[PDB]
């Protein structure tokens, strides 16, 4: 089953790129410190997984 | 004033439900194409075969008469 895998990488691939706005990690973003969320998002994003959903 | 990312007065709807378009073709009738499609595979066939079967014997014809 070769190819849905890929399919669904080049969305995966796009929320990779979302964490990386957010953070700046590919992956590994720490990002949630305790007490609450560290370093809150930048300006444009939202529509953005709004495009994505 | 305040800067942050709010939602702009609230988003539009969001999709989330399955579908299917189950074309079709009703596949009973799709039998009658299947068979459709094979008895005019065969009456061609048939034609084709008994033709060639008439020049068949044509070149029998040639040998029979050519052999003394």
């Amino acid at each position: 089953a070769m190819t849905p895998f890929f399919w669904m990488f080049e969305e995966r691939e796009k929320m990779f790129e979302f964490y990386e706005r957010v953070s700046g990690a590919r992956m590994h973003a720490a990002y949630v410190r305790p007490g609450g969320v560290h370093q809150d998002l930048p300006l444009g994003l939202m529509d953005d997984i709004y495009e994505f959903s | 004033v305040k800067q942050d990312m709010p939602p702009v007065g609230g988003y539009g709807p969001i999709d989330y439900k399955r579908n299917l378009p189950r074309r079709g073709l009703s596949g009973y009738s799709m039998f009658a194409v299947g068979i459709g499609a094979l008895l005019f595979g065969y009456w061609s066939m048939m034609r084709w075969n008994r033709e060639r079967r008439r020049l068949q014997i044509e070149d029998f014809e040639a040998r029979i008469a050519l052999m003394p």
